[PDB]
């Protein structure tokens, strides 16, 4: 979730890192809900600093 | 052309009551109601102090 | 017994009264406002108290276009968007039951309950709303739509009671009452209706006569001219600033709708931070979230507690011994700090 | 002077012209404007001044249903309600004299002013003038409906002032508009339409001049030609955001609505907490409160004095000396500790 | 590219999403979806990812007055007037296109998105939706109708562009609407219209049957026939608590709005205060506005970097010297910090 956590190799190119900590959940009682939580947004984060 | 504009600051009218006071220091009052009791005179006294 | 709170309504036709605001600039005649509070918010569902059948019709009928209010000038009976919830905002306004009113809303101090249904534009018995947050879990967070929490608080539930409390009413109070009838020169030539309008002339024998027909009392006119308008089935107790001197000191019941019981939650479960165990000491930084309780707890030793309801994502040494501590930093288990390895 | 409605209402109609916050992202010509704030009722008596006559009909009188917008596409004298005062809330409905609407209203910033009756779907134009009071008193509430206090205070005047406002108009209007343009080559075939439309243009009478009725003007065509609808009719008010290419420096004038006077107002009397007076020691409980001046003055001594507008239940620390301690806070009455055995 | 309204809505019979706060807390397929937000703006004209072709009806293009609120409870025209937003308040939707709702409200944290005209009773699908308002300038105002600049930042488009990207859901239909299905004993009978009741026999190897008519399932009925939602025709992306785990991978691609350009915004440039640069010191006492941003830079020299937030007119510490100061303060040019002689 750092200043960078979206890494991006290339501009123009496409493969890249990534250390958003997306931990889904396995899903609640009856709603079969998606239980995906990322990390907090480092590109927003960014923009915070 | 031009945008020959005028602007036209007054004392505006909501200080018809709206004003502010700043008095320079002159005497101070003494207006006394002393309660005189002088034995069977019991009664009061007020007057220039 | 409580099958007809519609016959709860009839027995005891209630009535708004001298309000202290129906805008925000007049102590007047509130005939629909909010009389009172009941709130055992374990969940968020305070019921406001109003003089009128709110829970209920006029003649009796159960639904949000049977929405009662009462007045000798009489029940006004709206569509339920008359009912005003205006506590600083519009909340989520369950229902009505009864006198009270329960719901939902955000936080504030500046209530307002509108009753405009169809009599008025809205008659608006503003009050101090303070409604607090009293947030429960680990977190600041306050939703229903992720899978994050079952927890079991209190909740003013949607029961209609037939016996749940005692809402008392009893008394019937009387109206005061010269313009409701018409002056003669030397007399009273007027009628009585809107109370029962006991008459008080200055001289006659209008001075005993209880109004639903008048007449021309002469020889005793206004200036000493007076009449009380009281009322039959008045099970009323609660005028708060109302007058009380009709006389019935002594109330019959009602029951409790929108009683307290136990209800879970879905709860904010707040996020915990990148925890490095270093070589000399463990650290965490947290992201910000609702605002949460980042919880150290001294665990096994002389205990450091410590914790702060905080919404900046910042960082912490767990300062982690062989002992070490327990961060629970809103709403995990306890940071199990053993350090070693 | 300006004691008659509705001549020196309907005389110069209101004239919706150029808000710089219309949509989104950028402004419009609006239908109903907002110039100039009265505030000096202390109760937020806040009389904005617009574009808009006040609640006037649109042929001239007190419409009651009528609010009288106008343009030279033409008057759209509409319903009362589409116009609201979204101060940073719903409308804060109080009253509207002449061309300015007076409104009690809770607290916001962002105000706003919305029209929806005959001059638009909906018109949104704001201003930040933020109606936070701090009213009389020394507490920490604004409170109507309890008799706490009939604080003495600024009634912001909702009579029929006639003759202390001057809704004015000099260098009369001045705006670019020239909507009556129609198709021609060399000879421009227009006809009557727009506004109070002249040309200034190259050639003609008309067609650098006056268009009253169908026209072929010539020495100036469209492309250079133009035209203008002029301010006319009135003195309308000094139009800002407009021009002075309206040269015609005249005089037109007319009432303002309601200046204020004296007047009492409902308050938060004073809440005291349980002040420990012992044998060489003073405190105060004072209980949490809105959020109100303790003044814990020195009673005759040297009055270095304790001053809070505070919203906790503390302590105050109340030192008694032999000249006693000055102790009154929150708009009650104050307090002379004599401290003695 | 989607700059044709025509396909991309004559394929999106859409599907209510599972949500578990769209009145008091209640939880269920709520018609319209509350799918994601997007940050196009440089102040906010936030562009939320909606449920239904937001806008777009049956009549291939949107009718203004037609929004497309899609549930089996059918892909109809509601009063598109009745589409409002709670930002926490009424937010200023500017426009609604595709699957996208795009336009500003009071930047914060509580979601909540309206369909009125049954589109709800009301309709209002929320979350805790935190979009912040991170405004371009020191100054923490958003100086509507004029400004002290016109600064160009990276806004959203408003003008719903018609695609650059793409939209592209799948996992055709897998949902809750599954009582269409009814009970016999022995014999189980099927009459169906409004889902696609794929059926399920208990006693029988034939009951999977899509249902768009009658049927019967003999040797075991409803209780053992699990008749659900089956369906196609798009890609109503990712509802989650739902199928977005539709075992078939197929899509709908339509495009998105909002191409970000430069908008230029009425920026935040007041009148600073007087300078007092001493005859060996410097200072500026500045006044208050909006939230401002000071900037103190240590101009020519070691850099004291220094700004601020701003809320009340102070004397700022100029660095007096020969050898200057650096100072910009709230939407203007510096300050080189010399004293003279």
């Amino acid at each position: 979730g750092r200043f960078g956590d979206i890494q991006s190799r290339t501009v123009e190119s496409k493969d890249l890192y990534a250390n958003t900590a997306l931990k889904l959940s396995r899903p609640s009682p009856g709603v079969v809900h998606v239980p995906y939580t990322p990390t907090p947004s480092g590109f927003k984060y960014w923009l915070k600093e | 052309n031009t945008q020959l504009s005028e602007a036209y600051v007054d004392r505006s009218d909501v200080c018809k009551h709206d004003h502010a006071s700043a008095y320079k220091a002159h005497t101070a009052s003494l207006k006394a109601t002393i309660r005189i009791s002088y034995g069977t005179i019991n009664q009061t006294t007020e007057a220039f102090v | 017994s409580v099958t007809e709170h519609f016959n709860v309504y009839k027995a005891t036709r209630p009535y708004l009264a001298y309000c202290a605001d129906c805008g925000d600039g007049y102590f007047c005649y509130s005939p629909v406002a909010i009389e009172k509070i009941r709130d055992e918010a374990p969940d968020g569902m305070l019921k406001i108290q109003v003089s009128a059948q709110i829970g209920l019709d006029k003649a009796g009928t159960h639904a949000h276009t049977k929405i009662r209010y009462m007045a000798g000038h009489d029940v006004q009976e709206s569509k339920r968007d008359s009912l005003r919830v205006y506590t600083s905002a519009a909340c989520s306004i369950h229902g009505t039951m009864g006198h009270f009113i329960v719901a939902h809303c955000p936080p504030g101090d500046y209530l307002k309950v509108s009753f405009e249904d169809a009599d008025s534009h809205v008659k608006a018995c503003k009050v101090q709303y303070k409604h607090d947050p009293l947030p429960v879990g680990r977190e600041k967070f306050v939703v229903r739509p992720h899978f994050g929490v079952e927890l079991p608080c209190t909740s003013y539930q949607l029961t209609t009671a037939p016996t749940d409390e005692e809402i008392d009413m009893h008394t019937p109070p009387d109206i005061p009452d010269r313009t409701l009838l018409s002056q003669t020169a030397g007399n009273v030539k007027i009628t009585a209706g809107g109370r029962t309008i006991r008459y008080n002339c200055t001289c006659g024998r209008d001075n005993v006569g209880t109004t639903s027909t008048d007449k021309t009392i002469n020889t005793c006119k206004i200036d000493q001219c007076h009449a009380a308008v009281t009322s039959h089935d008045k099970w009323q107790f609660t005028s708060p600033f109302v007058p009380r001197a009709d006389q019935t000191a002594r109330r019959g019941k009602v029951h409790v709708p929108f009683p307290l019981t136990n209800v879970t939650c879905r709860v904010p479960l707040a996020r915990a931070p990148d925890v490095t165990y270093g070589k000399k000491e463990v650290t965490l930084r947290l992201h910000p979230d609702h605002p949460t309780l980042f919880s150290y707890r001294s665990l096994g030793a002389e205990p450091h507690p410590y914790e702060e309801w905080v919404d900046k994502f910042s960082e912490r040494i767990i300062p982690v011994t062989e002992e070490g501590i327990e961060y629970q930093w809103g709403n995990n288990p306890p940071v199990r700090l053993w350090a070693q390895l």
